[PDB]
DNA sequence: GCATCCGTGAGTCGAG
DNA sequence: TATAATGGGAGCTGTCACGGATGC
């Protein structure tokens, strides 16, 4: 009990391991059924504990180690009075082991918290509350983005519309992929050199109503 | 200046050390200066005795314990974020019953965080105070039924979690029903368990009304002590198989085993006392030669039925008696903790016996740290009574120290209490103050320990009386709990006396807390003081006799919330309690014994004492507090003064001079101004402003942590993409900036790069990119930032890192960057100033100097109060500070009025006319006669009836300075205010709320996860609640838009708020908002609970709000 | 009035000067009372030096004296030096009217 | 399930409960695969039954279910809809809303009935949309963006 | 349309099956390394959705030209990542068991 | 602590 | 009422 | 018809 | 994979104010 596990959850285990027991178990040898019955429950039950408790999902040779990790850190610090420093345990480990690796292990170790717990006295506070969403854009970088797209559809009419649409082919804002000098100029029908030197001309104009009117400037970050 | 003292009543005892309460109850927890052998059995020792022996064969035993010395001094734990504590060993011994193999060794058992000496202690590098807990004693009480008014309930009472509460109860059947577990069984049976017969309880309870026949059953006599209890265990064990060694191991468990059922050392005592035996152990019964033997049970039912019949001698409780109620202090809380984490460790000890080699096994083999440390360490970081210190100023911590509270783990719940707890009782006399407590929910729940209060070694409140013999009162002191208070009676402090003889016929005295006038040679006790009825925050209020309780509770609780000022000053009229409270909270720095100052430094005191020795005494200075105050100190000494054992040396925080100092004594005016006062708005002056009175020091810390990422790691650096010079101005060479540097909201306090997340260019940036010819750097800038509205000076740079010294920080952190922002805050319009009598207000208006009412001789006011703040709240002790402080502004001397005791009207008078002398007579030397405005003024005070007609000027002034009034001359015209206007100086302090603090506005900002709504907090930036209150305003308002504005527009509708944007931005009006993200989570949520949510047309045809997104 | 203060070894405000008894605080809050009279109409800004050291108690008169410049309250005490104790600073006054907060 | 500002996971209650869930349920598919007896069966199938019961509605019946070193109930469905800080009262009959913001207050004598007196950050930070059309309606900004990143730093402001 | 009425009713296990893009087989959530959704998982991208946006869980197809197209390697559906807010998977149980709700 | 804002 | 109790009774059976 | 048991309610913003 | 080992622990206590369901 207290391992991460259910005591139902356990007992269920070790009946899985049980019934292992008893399709593997030789009468023949004399022994009670005991004695080969507990060690397939205990297996069975420590896998389970090593499968299941922890809510990111560890293989179970890596759970071994970070057990191990926690073994000897807690001998050494009943040992030192004290707790003991990556570099400590790292030496405690034996070889193989420094700083960075018992950092790494411990940190690969570490649990998620619940977004439900409370920052408060009252019913009032969840940690979650406090935990702002950077996957959605913000109004302003939409309406910063939309501004973009006018002030390059602005500057893209100013070209005309095969220059234009070479470019917006080039750069993918026509079906957002970029096509290849090769589809460009079998598109518009003329050689690769061409089609790069009118998306050369194109992007030069750009270039030059950029340095007069600097409407794009501010977009840059 | 000379400080004049009223009063006559004189202080037999002074008051006890006020942190007492604290350290001593953590000093008899611990024992750590007592040697091993001689520590009594208590606290953790006794929680080591509880737990040890262990046994199941090996046995694992105790011998002593020891605490060493904590690893890192308490300043060092502060900023280090560590916990003061010392390291806790412990001499144990194996011994195998079978082999005889014995084997002794010490284990380390973890740590035990230690008190410091002001009482608090260090958690975390956090300063946390330990809050006494007031419950119910344990022990037995008899309470009268509220079914059946004839008939009793009687109950039995342990420590809690100690086990279970125990009802006795006569059923209207006739037979006698126990409670336990709630499961009502007849008390007969577990009689016959104890080993009663009929006999027995024939003899000791025949002499009743025949009660005793309820307890007479012919089928319980039937069966044998073993029967019974095999019965007993199958009425409370259903399911659980009635083997005999299982039922007596639950029975005792229940009933007999000092490792589970406890009564306290108070219980003891007091089921002794109320039930007229004498208990052995502290259980209701115990487990001698195989049997059951009843300690309890018996005289319990005796003492039930001896109530029940009216038996004389015999009478209920009142649980709310503090005769009844005790006080758990810290001592018992955290060894309580100690008790269960012991269990725990002796729970892993046995299961270690039972399996592994068992052979080689060592008291460290067995031995596992973790639960006890687990434990303790919950208790000091996560219990509700262990709290984050109040350090607002001195006297905030203090009271916290003192602090009672009826809360946290097996107390009360509110929402589940009552009027009867949160009254006061009448035995709080004394102990408990009837004024301090908060205004709201906790009200009556939360309290503070009185003055001259003490907690026993049982843990009740006791209060000192002097001792009268025959109308002498001797100097004899005695404390008493409230039940031997309950059995004397006690004359007032204030009653006259002629040397040690009382000099009234009829002298007024308690008789159980009830008012008596009696005779001296009735009288058996006396009160030592009037300040023992009252807290430490209570007892700073002067004139309090003037006061309604209520606004006195509001002056008493904002003392505590009073800011630390440069300036601040000691109050004109003082209670004379002001310096001991200083001397108590350890703020001020003073001399250990008699000689001579050597050095005098902002940093450091240099003393030679007596001794010839050396000791230097640094100084804190500009430290930040847990609410943000500054709390340094000053030294008040100079080079080569000589000093007496006890002078002050340095000056703590809100002290001046060895005086509690919470703000400015300013001259007041109490008159209407404009509007500008009306609803309890104050007016100030510019004047203080320009002297500085009501400045404060405020520092905020900020804290940036550069860590290792899968996508490259986080770097503290002054290099920071697409910024220029000017950004980077203040930046040092490593990235953070520097000392002394200004920074206002927008500057950058430390530089930090992270690594782009894997980004796929929108086809408008890759274009751009081409246009401009500029690579998209891989790191972007993360940089700690100022706040909006916070700024200052930068007085302080912490730089921790890995692979550094000494340094080691949580798994994955490279570094962590600590920037201190001190700014010094003057008043401004929207902070809040208050007196000690509960006049509380916001500045509403700063006016220049010309502007301010003022004084025939050209002297302005400070402050113009508001005269209708008085009548309703009835308080008129700042009335009396005010006359007083009048006189004191013109004799230019202090008081000390004490509560209860102090300068009344006469003696205000006579100083008033010194005062009045010292204000015109100069002024009539100078050569100046009456003003003609003065004249108009003397009219009109002449027909109110103040002045008596046809005395000259000068008479008629000192008449209307003599009831504290004075000429005034409005600033704007030059024309007298057409009465005599109340004039003085007054005691204000400036309150913790300020204006700085609590602006917020935000247009747009972060959003929450799963509701997609603005977060909430001014430190979020996030947006105000509307609420379903606000909602059905706008609803009665009927305004339909603006209510869907703020259910769509303004928050939550994610295309809606966007378009709305950028439709403002682009000069366009707001469009139509769309389905709210909250709804359609809602709807997800109940189809994760399979039911089906659709929203249809009035076709009765499915409308999709998820725009196919959800369906396949 | 005196409208800036610059002291040697002080970054600002809420620090200590070693061998200074007063804070910087109280030091700026002594330098905020002194009387600078200017004998000279068209001189808008005077920068007055203090410079001193040992056990001393240093008043408004160990300024260095400027030409047209006189202090009318010498007497006024700025800080409490020490043995060692070492001050040194240099205040800027300037002409103004009204009050003018920093 | 977020990673927040330290670099560590934060994770709703509901995936610990749906996790006990399918792992009783496929424990249970794999007992059955196998034969197990009756009596073993039975009980995983009443755990699967309490496992549904405490992820639908916690606490409803018998003990509520806790993660490990907690007192603290788990946050089921039924307790995400239902109560003063359920899904209804909480996040849909009121909501946090945006352009606004709070102070103390102060009484001006002097305005008209109709009047209150508006600090002028707060109203800054509340009209900003408005402000920064307004500053490229006039000549103080080129375009939305240049004003806005003008208006962030305060000594940027004229 | 315009929504002028809202229904609540019970769910068929065939309606709850219809609404799931898939069947959660494992209890795992994302992996300790790589810090992304399991297969057959609580989180997984197969079933709820595409965590960018118009890019696949291989990244095969990275552009809004591939809309409602399954990759063949990584069975991730490439559109609009707020999907993963809009779509329900489901459980299958060995057991039929009972609605709490309904029985107590 | 609530009621009119002692504390 | 308790799951534990009651399968420690059914296990208590055979 | 009348005692008794089990589940569900118990103020708002603010900071935390 | 084999000495034999065969039924678990912690409860947790000063609210009413009840509503409708269930019980002699
Ligand atoms: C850890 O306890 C937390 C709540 C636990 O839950 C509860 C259920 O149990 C308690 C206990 C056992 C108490 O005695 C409380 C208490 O006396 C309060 C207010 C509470 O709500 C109390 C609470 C609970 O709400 N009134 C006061 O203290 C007043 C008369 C003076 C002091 C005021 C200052 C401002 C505080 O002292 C402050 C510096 C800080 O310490 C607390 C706010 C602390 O917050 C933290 C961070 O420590 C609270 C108490
Ligand atoms: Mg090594
Ligand atoms: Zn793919």
């Amino acid at each position: 009990t207290g391992r991460g596990l259910s005591f139902l959850d356990l007992i269920q285990e070790g009946n899985q391991g049980l019934i292992r027991a008893v399709e593997k178990f030789e009468y023949k040898r004399r022994f009670k059924f005991s004695t080969y019955a507990t060690w397939w429950i205990r297996q069975a039950i420590n896998r389970a504990i090593a499968d299941q408790a922890r809510t990111i999902r560890i293989p179970v040779h890596m759970v071994e180690t970070i057990n191990k990790l926690s073994r000897t850190a807690r001998q050494l610090q009943q040992e030192l009075g004290r707790e003991p420093t990556y570099e400590e345990i790292a030496e405690a480990m034996g070889p193989g082991w420094d700083a960075k690796r018992v950092e790494e292990t411990l940190k690969i170790a570490q649990e998620p918290v619940s977004l439900e717990t409370p920052i408060g006295d009252e019913k009032d506070s969840f940690y979650g509350d406090f935990i702002p969403d950077e996957h959605l854009p913000s109004p302003v970088d939409a309406a910063t983005q939309s501004l973009l797209s006018e002030e390059l559809e602005k500057a893209l009419s100013k070209l005309s519309e095969r220059e234009a649409m070479v470019l917006k082919l080039r750069k993918g804002l026509i079906d957002g992929r970029e096509h290849t000098l090769e589809e460009v100029g079998a598109f518009f029908g003329v050689t690769r050199e061409r089609i790069r030197q009118i998306e050369n001309k194109a992007l030069r104009k750009l270039k030059y109503h950029e340095s007069r009117t600097r409407k794009l400037r501010d977009f840059l970050d | 200046m000379e400080i004049k003292r009223f009063g006559r009543i004189r202080e037999v005892i002074p008051l006890p050390p006020l942190t007492e309460i604290q350290v001593e109850s953590y000093r008899r927890a611990l024992q750590a200066d007592v040697p091993p052998e001689k520590r009594e059995n208590v606290g953790i020792q006794a929680a080591f005795r509880e737990t040890f022996p262990i046994e199941e064969g090996l046995v694992l035993d105790f011998l002593e314990y020891r605490l060493g010395e904590p690893p890192f001094p308490q300043d060092e734990c502060r900023e280090k974020d560590l916990t003061y504590q010392a390291p806790l060993y412990a001499r144990l011994q194996l011994i195998h019953k079978d082999t005889g193999l014995i084997k002794e060794d010490e284990v380390f058992l973890g740590h035990i965080p230690l008190m410091t000496e002001d009482g608090s202690f260090i958690i975390n590098g956090a300063d946390r105070v330990i809050v006494s807990q007031i419950h119910r004693s344990p022990g037995v009480y008899f309470t009268p039924d509220p079914a059946r008014p004839g008939r009793y309930i009687a109950s039995i009472i342990p420590l809690p979690k100690r086990g279970p509460w125990i009802d006795l109860e006569v059923e209207p059947n006739g037979v006698v029903s126990m409670k336990v577990n709630k499961r009502k069984f007849p008390l007969v049976l577990l009689l016959r368990v104890l080993g009663y017969d009929q006999e027995t309880l024939a003899r000791e309870l025949g002499a009743y009304g025949e009660l005793v026949q309820g307890l007479m059953d012919e089928s319980v006599f039937a069966m044998r002590p073993e029967e019974a209890l095999i019965r007993l265990f199958t009425l409370l064990r259903p399911g659980d198989p009635p083997k005999r060694d299982k039922a007596v191991a639950y029975v005792y468990g229940l009933i007999a085993d000092p490792r589970r059922y406890d009564l306290g050392e108070a219980g003891r005592y007091k089921a002794e006392e109320k039930l007229g035996i004498r208990l052995s152990g502290r259980t209701l019964a115990r487990f001698e030669d195989g049997e059951f033997k009843d300690e309890v049970f018996l005289p319990t039912l005796r003492y039930l039925f001896a109530l029940t019949a009216g038996v004389p001698g015999h009478e209920v409780d009142d649980i709310d008696h503090l005769g009844n109620r005790r006080i758990r202090t810290v001592g018992e809380l955290m060894t309580d903790q100690f008790r269960v984490g012991l269990a725990r460790l002796a729970r892993g000890v046995r299961e270690r016996m039972l399996m592994g080699s068992e052979d080689s096994l060592t008291p460290a083999k067995l031995v596992n740290s973790r639960p006890l440390e687990a434990a303790i360490r919950e208790f000091f970081s996560r219990s509700q009574l262990s709290q984050f210190k109040d350090e607002t100023n001195p006297l905030s911590s203090l009271r916290h120290k003192r602090r009672i509270s009826a809360l946290g783990p097996g107390g009360l719940t509110r929402e589940r209490a009552g009027f009867d707890v949160r009254d006061v009782h009448r035995t709080h006399y004394g102990r408990i103050c009837p004024v301090e407590t908060p205004e709201g929910a906790n009200i009556g729940l939360i309290t503070s320990l009185a003055a001259y209060a003490r907690v026993d070694e049982l843990g009740f409140i006791r209060t000192p009386y002097r001792r009268v013999v025959g109308g002498v009162v001797t100097d004899e002191v005695v404390y008493m709990t409230a039940t031997e208070e309950d059995r004397y009676t006690i004359a007032q402090a204030n009653t006259p006396l002629e040397g040690n003889r009382i000099a009234a016929e009829r002298v007024v005295a308690r008789r159980k807390g009830e008012p008596v006038i009696v005779s001296p040679e009735e009288v058996e006790f006396m009160d030592v003081s009037p300040k023992q009825v009252f807290s430490v925050n209570t007892n700073l209020i002067p004139f309090l006799e003037h006061d309604d309780a209520n606004r006195a509770l509001m002056g008493s609780n904002m003392q505590t919330q009073a800011v630390p000022l440069i300036r601040a000053q000691a109050p004109v009229v003082m209670t004379g309690l002001e310096e001991r409270v200083v001397r108590d909270s350890l703020a001020a720095l003073y001399a250990e014994e008699d000689g001579e100052v050597a050095k005098v430094d902002g940093n450091r005191i240099v003393v030679r004492y007596e001794d010839g020795r050396l000791v230097e005494y640094p100084l804190r200075r500009f430290y930040r507090s847990n609410q943000g105050t500054a709390l340094d100190q000053r030294p008040r000494v100079v080079v080569g003064q000589r000093v007496r054992k006890g002078d002050l040396l340095a000056d703590g925080p809100a002290s001046e001079n060895g005086f509690l100092a919470l703000g400015q004594n300013v001259l007041v005016a109490i008159m209407p101004f404009d509007g500008y006062n009306f609803e309890d708005a104050i007016v100030i002056s510019e004047e203080l402003l320009k002297r500085d009175f009501y400045t404060s020091i405020h520092i905020e810390r900020y804290e940036i942590e550069a860590r290792d990422t899968k996508l490259g790691p986080e770097r503290i650096t002054r290099d920071i993409p697409h910024l220029s010079e000017a950004a980077l101005r203040d930046l040092d060479e490593e990235g953070v900036v520097r000392i002394g540097a200004e920074v206002k909201p927008g500057d950058i306090l430390v530089g930090r790069t992270s690594f782009k997340g894997e980004s796929e260019p929108t086809p408008e940036e890759r274009l751009l990119r081409s246009i401009f010819g500029e690579k998209a750097r891989d790191v972007k800038d993360t940089s700690l930032r100022v706040p909006p509205g916070e700024g200052g000076i930068v007085v302080r740079t912490v730089r921790l890192r890995r692979g550094d010294p000494g340094v080691e920080l949580k798994p994955g952190v490279r570094e962590v960057v600590r920037v201190y922002v001190a700014q010094k805050r003057k008043l401004q319009v929207g902070d809040k100033l208050a007196n000690r009598h509960g006049n509380k207000g916001v500045v509403a208006k700063i006016l220049p100097v010309e502007d301010m009412p003022h004084l025939p001789d050209g002297t302005p006011v400070d402050v113009i109060l508001n005269p209708l703040g008085v009548p309703s709240r009835m308080n008129l002790g700042q009335i009396l500070e005010t006359h007083l402080g009048l006189a004191g502004y013109f004799l230019g001397q202090r008081y000390i009025s004490p509560i209860f005791d102090g300068a009344k009207e006469p003696e205000i008078k006579e100083l008033l006319a010194q005062a009045f002398e010292v204000y015109f007579g100069k002024r009539k030397g100078e050569g100046f006669g009456v003003d003609k405005r003065e004249v108009e003024v003397l009219r009109r005070a002449e027909k109110l009836g103040l002045v008596t007609p046809g005395k000259t000027p000068e008479e008629q002034l000192k008449e209307l300075f003599l009831q504290g009034k004075v000429v005034l001359y409005d600033g704007r015209t030059g024309e007298p205010i057409e009465g005599p206007i109340v004039v003085g100086q007054m005691f204000i302090m400036k309150l913790y709320h300020m204006v700085e603090d609590k602006m917020h506005a935000r247009s747009t900002g972060p959003y929450s996860l799963i509701t997609q709504q603005p977060l909430g907090g001014k430190a979020q930036f996030g947006g105000q609640r509307f609420g379903e209150m606000e909602v059905w305003a706008l609803e009665a308002y009927g305004a339909a838009h603006t209510l869907q504005e703020m259910l769509t527009l303004k928050s939550d509708d994610i295309e809606g708020r966007n378009a709305a944007y950028e439709a403002i931005i682009k000069g366009e009006d707001v469009p139509e908002p769309s389905v709210p993200e909250s709804f359609r989570v809602l709807v997800k949520e109940l189809q994760a609970l399979a039911l089906d949510v659709q929203t249809l047309d009035e076709k009765d045809n499915p409308v999709d709000i998820f725009e196919g997104l959800a369906s396949k | 009035a005196v409208t800036s203060v610059y002291i040697e070894d002080v970054l600002h405000e809420f620090s200590t000067i070693p061998g200074v008894k007063e804070d910087v605080v109280e030091i700026i809050l002594n330098l905020k009372e002194l009387v600078v009279r200017f004998l000279n109409p068209s001189l808008q800004t005077v920068t007055l030096l203090l410079k001193a050291e040992g056990p001393k108690e240093v008043k408004a008169r160990d300024f260095l004296p400027v030409a047209d410049v006189e202090i009318m309250n010498p007497d006024l005490h700025i800080a409490t030096l020490e043995e060692g104790g070492r001050l040194n600073m240099e205040v800027r006054v300037d002409r103004g009217v009204g009050y003018v907060p920093a | 399930m977020v990673q927040v500002d330290g670099g560590r996971f934060a994770t709703s209650d509901l995936n610990d409960l749906y996790r006990r869930l399918i792992n009783r349920n496929n424990r249970l598919k794999k007992l059955l695969a196998q034969g197990a007896p009756e009596i073993i069966i039975r009980n995983e199938k009443r755990m699967l039954q309490e496992a549904v019961d405490a992820l639908l509605d916690n606490g409803r019946r018998g003990a509520p279910v806790t993660n490990p070193g907690s007192d603290r109930p788990l946050r089921s469905l039924t307790d995400i809809l239902s109560g003063k800080q359920g899904r209804f009262r909480q996040n849909l009959l009121g909501k946090r809303v945006d352009y606004s913001g709070r102070s103390v207050i102060v009484v001006g004598p002097q305005l008209k009935l109709h009047q209150c007196g508006l600090p002028k950050r707060m109203a800054l930070e509340l009209f900003k949309p408005f402000l920064l059309k307004k500053m490229e309606e006039k000549g103080i900004a080129p375009n939305v963006k240049a004003a806005r990143r003008m208006l962030e730093r305060q000594r940027d402001i004229k | 349309k315009e929504v002028r009425k809202v229904r609540i009713a019970l769910a068929s296990p065939e309606k709850i099956r219809s609404w799931s893009y898939g069947e959660v087989e494992k209890p795992e959530t994302i992996n300790y390394r790589t810090l992304k959704p399991e297969r057959d998982g609580l989180f997984d991208e197969r079933i709820f959705g595409p965590i960018k946006d118009y890019e696949c869980a291989c990244g095969k197809y990275k552009r809004q030209r591939f809309e409602g197209k399954v990759c063949e390697r990584c069975g991730v559906e490439v559109t609009k990542s707020i999907v993963r807010r809009y779509r329900m998977g489901h459980i299958e149980l060995a057991t039929p068991a009972a609605h709490i709700w309904f029985v107590k | 602590a609530x009621x009119x804002x002692x504390g | 009422s308790d799951p534990v109790r009651q399968y420690l009774h059914e296990i208590g059976q055979v």
